């Protein structure tokens, strides 16, 4: 899937001001596909609007969008200093591939999952990692292992529909491998031959209701929601 | 789409109709309200107009 | 060479025959050659068959 470009990466804005901010790709990619999300350093990442238009649960309604194809875009409509934060720009390829944007921090001028085993190993070693799952029903929805160094554009390791077609990079696949459980409520990534890229955090990741069950549960092809993370390191 | 036989042997076609249980997805899949499909031959031919039934 | 709906609906290259009035039994071919010069499906041909039976 294809690189993308945020439109900054960092800003420095004041008190009753909009903000544009644009993410935008090499190829024009069909704009019910990217979703838009922001974070508080220390805190995990938060869901805000999705397709270029519409706008998740729980919310005000002053961040609000438009764009199509190679650029799709996210505006504000006020800013608060309670928003200060990096907000990011994750896109389902079609080649089952999420992208990230690199976080965009502004500046403001004057039900859960549970991840398992975030530590360190040796370089070119072995560890293994799980997520376990708390209240739902783990069948549906298609999953993901993501990587986000501190302060940094995110990385996207591992994804996989419930059906079996795996989604990896070209670079990250082999070294690790995922494996899935829906009787269990869990997942697992067992992970080898680990040197100093992987030194970052990580997180599980529910996404996509594939297309049926029972539930109050509709779908976007976004996120559904995130888990706390954990860290990983290679250190000698 | 269509098709018709070359192999010059009988054929055996299944097909299906959506009756989803809510309108959320069928909204969000298929962008209509509408249900019209029309699966047709010479002999036989029929068509289908579902909603949502709970 | 012609078809029930041949007969019944009035194909000109079918003879009406309004002078036969009623018969002994009815003469098909196998293969008939006129069927109706405009297509369309045409139910319970087996239904009419039997209650023109006699
Ligand atoms: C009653 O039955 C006769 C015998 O089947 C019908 O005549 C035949 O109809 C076929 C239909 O395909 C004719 O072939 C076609 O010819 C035309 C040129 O006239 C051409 O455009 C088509 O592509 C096809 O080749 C066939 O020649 C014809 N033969 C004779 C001797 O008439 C007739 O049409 C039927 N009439 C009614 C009222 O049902
Ligand atoms: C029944 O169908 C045959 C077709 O085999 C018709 O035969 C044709 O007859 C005419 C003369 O009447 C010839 O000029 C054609 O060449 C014949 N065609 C063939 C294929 O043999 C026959 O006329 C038809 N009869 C009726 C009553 O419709």
């Amino acid at each position: 899937e294809i690189v993308l470009t945020q439109s900054p990466g960092t800003l420095s804005l004041s008190p009753g001001e909009r903000a544009t901010l644009s993410c935008r790709a090499s190829q024009s990619i069909s704009g019910y596909y990217l979703t838009w999300y922001q974070q508080k350093p220390g805190q995990a990442p938060r869901l805000l609007i999705y397709g270029a238009s519409s706008r998740a649960t729980g919310i005000p309604d002053r961040f609000s969008g438009s764009g199509s194809g190679t650029d799709f875009t996210l505006t504000i409509s006020r800013l608060e200093p309670e928003d200060f934060a990096v907000y990011y720009c994750q896109q389902y390829g079609i080649s089952p591939v999420i992208t990230f944007g690199g976080g965009t921090n502004v500046e403001i001028k004057g039900v859960q999952l549970v991840e398992s085993g975030g530590g360190l190993v040796q370089p070119g070693g072995s560890l293994r990692l799980s997520c376990a799952a708390s209240g739902f029903t783990f069948n549906i929805y298609d999953m993901h292992w993501v990587r986000q160094a501190p302060g940094k554009g995110l990385e996207w390791v591992s994804g996989l529909t419930t059906g079996g077609d795996t989604s990896y990079s070209g670079s990250v696949r082999g070294r690790f491998s995922i494996s899935r459980e829906n009787a269990k409520n869990s997942l697992y990534l067992q992970m080898n031959n680990l040197r100093a890229g992987d030194t970052a955090a990580y997180f599980c990741v529910r996404g996509v209701r594939e297309v049926g069950a029972t539930g109050g549960d509709p779908f976007y092809y976004a996120m559904a929601v995130w888990g706390q993370g954990t860290t990983v390191t290679v250190s000698s | 789409k269509s098709y018709a036989n070359n192999k010059e042997k009988e054929v055996l076609v299944l097909w299906g109709v959506h009756h989803p249980p809510n309108i959320g997805d069928q909204r969000a899949l298929y962008h209509t309200e509408n249900a019209y499909v029309s699966v047709v031959s010479s002999h036989y031919s029929r068509k289908f107009t579902p909603e949502i039934a709970k | 060479n012609c078809s029930v709906a041949g007969w019944i609906l009035g194909n000109p290259e079918c003879e009406l025959l309004i002078s036969r009035e009623s018969w002994s039994y009815i003469v098909e071919k196998p293969n008939p050659e006129n069927g109706t010069c405009y297509p369309g499906h045409f139910a319970d041909y087996e239904e009419l068959r039997e209650q023109l039976s006699s």
